[PDB]
């Protein structure tokens, strides 16, 4: 649930200018 | 070569010309968050730049510094720009100060980027449920998702939090929880794929894209009531009088700031063109008197803004 955050954080930093 | 370059920078400047102009066509909602005095701030700094790039635009033409001319056109195309987005917003300021003006209103919702928004899921979903989908593509469309989500999240809060409307309070927190929801599964089922990249786990994947789907044409249907958009300000024609000074001035600034450009593209090729250079200092002077223009006419209606 909490891994779930972390990943999604990372997807939107690679795909934020 | 190097003077190619020169040449696509006037010809990108003319183009950043061209759109900033439409600020000035009809100014009936604000262009930024500046003041009265922020913009005559941002005006007279402009003015500085913009002097000091348009005596580099010349001595590099002439010199064939190539490179320091290119920088100095898109220097001035900046601040020909700031300059605009200024006297397009104290204008309308000036505008809706009338008495018989109404100010316009700003939506619950930035009308076009929450189609944006909409559309990108939509494409990355598209290429999640796709049978050929790769890996790469994978990661690619969950940057893709996770982007927009965040926005439309983000958007929910704080047009729920604006609207006095009971029922809209209600379903822009609702559409939140259900894109975030839905997105947290779909991103579930990508991690999944990421350990054990499996024709289960592709289908899971697959299928998690339809909950996100509907979540967000929902949302998308519910923001674009227009109740919810924005509502452009009814300035009186004592108020159009009011601001056409400073809305002229800037307006000829940009038409000669235009031809001073073109004319700079050719000398920059062939300096050696005193007719050329003769042409140049018409449209300098011309942009000069305008921005002098504009600013008188900003510096009457000052005392008014105090």
């Amino acid at each position: 649930d909490s891994e779930i955050d972390q990943l999604f954080r990372i997807f939107r930093a690679l795909g934020t200018p | 070569p190097f003077t190619k370059h020169g040449q696509k920078e006037c010809d990108n400047a003319l183009r950043q010309l061209e759109t900033v102009r439409e600020l000035l066509e009809n100014p009936v909602q604000p262009i930024n968050d500046m003041s009265y005095f922020g913009c005559l701030d941002s005006v007279m700094e402009n003015s500085k730049v913009l002097g000091e790039a348009m005596t580099g635009i010349s001595q590099n033409a002439k010199n064939g510094n190539l490179p320091e001319f290119g920088d100095a056109i898109a220097t001035a195309s900046k601040a020909l720009c700031g300059f605009t987005e200024a006297a397009a917003q104290a204008a309308y300021l000036v505008g809706v100060s009338d008495p018989n003006s109404q100010a316009g209103q700003q939506g619950l919702v930035e009308p076009t980027q929450f189609a944006r928004a909409n559309q990108a899921i939509q494409m990355a979903c598209q290429s999640l449920g796709e049978p050929g989908c790769t890996q790469a593509q994978v990661l690619s469309a969950a940057t893709i998702v996770a982007k927009h989500t965040s926005a439309l999240c983000n958007s929910c809060r704080l047009a729920s939090a604006r609207t006095a409307n009971p029922t809209a309070k209600r379903q822009f927190v609702q559409s939140a929880k259900e894109v975030a929801n839905s997105t947290a599964n779909l991103v579930k089922t990508i991690k999944a794929l990421d350990g054990d990249f499996t024709e289960e786990n592709r289908a899971q994947c697959r299928a998690a894209t339809a909950p996100l789907l509907e979540a967000v044409d929902n949302l998308s249907a519910f923001a674009s009531n227009p109740e919810f958009s924005s509502v452009p300000a009814q300035i009186s024609p004592e108020g159009r009088a009011a601001m056409e000074p400073i809305v002229i001035s800037a307006k000829t600034m940009l038409e000669s700031a235009g031809g001073l450009i073109q004319t700079a593209r050719a000398l920059a090729v062939n300096p050696r063109d005193p007719p050329r250079w003769s042409v140049l200092a018409g449209h300098s002077r011309t942009v000069s008197d305008s921005i002098k223009k504009l600013i008188t006419s900003m510096r009457d209606k000052a005392p008014g803004q105090l």
